[PDB]
């Protein structure tokens, strides 16, 4: 059934899971023509599939090349996607496939039900949860990898960096969808409490920077007040 | 004109034979009905006064056996019977008509309503949905379940209705994942019409019996697969037109002749309104359009 927050340490159990989010797979620029009419043009997009248990992310890069000449592109992305988690899924060893498949969006679950009616033991499944992985491109690494893109590819990261060495993974997800959260309240912001000192580096294998343990409890706090504060920005309060 | 005759009518009891009916009181002096069409299927069906827990019947075609209607007291129903004995069914039904204790089926010269519900509805498609090999009529009630239904617990008592899932690798192809979810054309007419049903025929005339059965019996499964039945069409960009034709005279009349009181419970909303207005074949429906607009706005 749906996913939410009464079954949340479901997330950190044993049983493999993968969340699906589609938000960022067909990204357009709308544009005046010179006729003045409008018009969209199309840029690299990417599947976000994440184990919230072990943070490994399967970032499939959705190349402009595969709208070509294609009709109904926001209906056709959802089935793109769920043909691209199928073949993933299929690619992986059957003790690594996962048992359940998490959408973040629950247009997603047809096509991937269809998609998967031959892996009958996969359970597919929303949630009530509002997940800020859209925030996914405001993550400069990810970001770059995917403009940069000249072909589809698939590309793997630990969206945790080295942080599960130190914490459980409630809290590396907690601290995740706090980050992503403020990224996509108020981005530059965001940006700007994870950089403002120039002492604190993000490893070249790494995502995030290399903040102690104390310094997280800071930068976690940092954005918790951010999102307070945009909420009051946004409502006046 | 054939004959079904009873026994007697010991328990108070609503009788329909195919679109009519009438009540039968306790004991009264009721020995069954007359001038029934030939060349038809019927269906003589029961709800009694005390507990009118489970509508039952019988689908019987007077051409293939001399039928007729007893009361068990031990079962507590009406049950249907076949007489081999020629003789002894011809002098029974003589003398019930020479004393007048027989209800005509009361059908209206210019009324073509059974033949329009039953166009394709045959007697042998009808006993391989509902197998009881002994008997030439077929018993269906309102809790009978089906085979689709089971799967998801008597199998002998099963409605045995054609599966159809839209979301099943019979429906979908391997690498036709979102064409054959989106435009059911290849299921409707590669896997079904062609590879299960045969013709449109076979296709609607199980249509139809799903259809009569869930308007007779309240039987829920029923519904399921008539609506199922038209989905499957609606949902096919690739239809032949005479198909279509068809099943817009098909649906009108079930939606003409279907009670104003029932349609809540009989009439699915989502699917109709698919149907009706969203699907590939939103616009091929008029005659099924037009009823349905000024008789169940409401329900759209
Ligand atoms: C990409 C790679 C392989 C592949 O295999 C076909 C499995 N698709 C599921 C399904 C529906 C009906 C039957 O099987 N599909 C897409």
């Amino acid at each position: 059934g749906a996913m939410n927050s009464s079954n949340y340490a479901e997330l950190f159990n044993n049983d493999i899971k993968l969340f699906v989010d589609d938000t960022n797979v067909y990204r357009v620029t709308v544009h005046k023509t010179f006729e003045g009419n409008v018009a969209t043009k199309a840029i690299n997009g990417c599947i976000f599939t994440l184990n919230p248990k072990t943070g490994h992310l399967f970032l499939k890069i959705i190349h402009t090349s595969v709208w070509a000449g294609q009709k109904r592109l926001s209906q056709l992305a959802k089935w793109k996607t769920a043909e691209e988690v199928s073949a993933l899924v299929r690619s992986l060893p059957k003790e690594e496939q996962p048992k359940q498949i998490i959408v973040t969006r629950k247009a997603m679950l047809d096509p991937l039900e269809v998609h998967m009616l031959d892996f009958p033991n996969i359970a597919i499944r929303p949630t009530e949860l509002r997940l800020p992985f859209s925030a996914a491109m405001s993550i400069d690494k990810l970001s770059d990898v995917v403009m940069k893109a000249t072909e589809p590819q698939m590309v793997l990261f630990n969206i945790y960096d080295d942080w599960l060495d130190r914490i459980s993974s409630y809290t590396a997800f907690s601290r995740l969808t706090l980050l992503l959260r403020a990224l996509k309240t108020n981005e530059e912001s965001a940006k700007m409490i994870l950089l403002s000192d120039p002492t604190i580096t993000i490893k070249s294998y790494h995502l995030w920077p290399s903040f102690t343990d104390e310094q997280w409890i800071t930068i976690e706090s940092q954005m918790r007040d951010l999102i307070l504060t945009e909420y009051g920005r946004k409502y006046n309060v | 004109m054939n004959t079904v005759p009873f026994t007697s009518a010991p328990i108070e009891v609503t009788i329909g034979i195919d679109q009519y009916s009438f009540n039968v009181k306790e004991n009264q002096p009721f020995h069954g009905i007359k001038d029934i069409p030939i060349g038809h299927v019927h269906v003589i069906h029961f709800q009694h006064a005390d507990n009118s827990s489970m509508r039952y019947g019988y689908w019987f075609d007077c051409r293939m056996g001399n039928f007729y209607i007893q009361y068990d007291p031990k079962d507590g129903l009406y049950k249907m019977m076949e007489e081999r004995d020629g003789a002894k069914f011809e002098n029974i039904v003589h003398n019930f008509k020479e004393r007048q204790m027989m209800v005509s089926y009361p059908k209206i010269d210019e009324d073509d309503t059974w033949y329009n519900l039953t166009e394709f509805v045959q007697m042998d498609k009808i006993r391989k949905i509902v197998r009881k090999d002994e008997n030439q009529f077929s018993y269906v009630d309102s809790s009978m379940t089906t085979v689709q239904e089971n799967e998801l617990s008597d199998p002998a008592h099963s409605l045995n209705y054609t599966v159809i899932n839209f979301k099943s690798r019979e429906a979908i192809r391997p690498g036709h994942e979102m064409e054959d979810f989106l435009d059911k054309s290849y299921y409707l007419n590669t896997v079904m019409l062609q590879g299960i049903f045969k013709n449109s025929s076979n296709y609607f005339g199980e249509l139809q019996f799903a259809f009569l059965n869930a308007m007779f019996f309240g039987n829920y499964g029923s519904s399921l697969q008539w609506h199922a039945m038209i989905e499957l069409i609606c949902s096919s960009a690739t239809v032949p037109k005479h198909m279509l034709d068809k099943l817009d005279e098909i649906l009108y009349y079930q939606i003409k002749t279907l009670p104003e009181q029932y349609s809540d419970i009989l009439l699915n909303e989502r699917v109709w309104n698919i149907c009706l207005y969203s699907s590939f074949q939103k616009n091929s429906l008029h005659n099924t359009e037009k009823i349905m607009e000024n008789k169940y706005p409401e329900l759209l």
